[PDB]
């Protein structure tokens, strides 16, 4: 059935897209984490609060 | 909010 | 014959990927809120983080 | 950070 095949192909596109979005948001989180790690020494408590969110 | 909101699941299918 | 297995398998994958995506986005939104609360601080490290959120 | 599950 062509309807089923189209549905499959559509889902495939959707999977690729969601994967892209997921990696896109995760990438931001990772870069943010790295920045917080660089500033562990400094007394900037907001960064620790950002860190807590990352590990939540 | 200026974040790129995730595309809705209603869309893309 | 033709198999409906693919559809159901892909649908599970879609829901699992959506969950992960929404999970990461939620954190980003939480972080955006923390930065918006500290706008007056004019913190250079926060500014860098803000730029990443909106990149 | 919870790493994204691999496909």
């Amino acid at each position: 059935a062509a309807e089923l095949m189209q549905q499959v192909n559509v889902l495939k596109l959707t999977v690729e897209d969601l994967e892209k979005e997921r990696d896109f948001y995760f990438g931001k989180l990772r870069n943010i984490e790295l920045i917080c790690q660089e500033n562990e020494g400094e007394n900037d408590p907001v960064l620790q609060r950002i860190v807590d969110i990352l590990y939540a | 909010t200026r974040l790129r909101p995730p595309t809705p699941l209603s869309q893309l299918l």
